[PDB]
């Protein structure tokens, strides 16, 4: 799967 | 953060994802939260 952390 | 996103293979929205989470393929259909399973419901903001 395509992912990505964003900084919550 | 950091907040886990995945892109649903069908529609192109980022979906939340709860942290420590999969197919090579993913869909909105399987999201593990009811309320963002379905491609019409809207991206979430960051
Ligand atoms: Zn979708």
């Amino acid at each position: 799967a395509r992912t990505k952390q964003t900084a919550r | 953060s950091d907040q886990t996103w995945v892109q649903c293979d069908a529609c192109l929205k980022w979906r939340k994802l709860p942290d420590g989470m999969l197919p090579e393929k993913w869909y909105c259909s399987n999201n593990p939260d009811p309320q963002f399973r379905n491609c019409e419901v809207p991206e979430e903001p960051e």
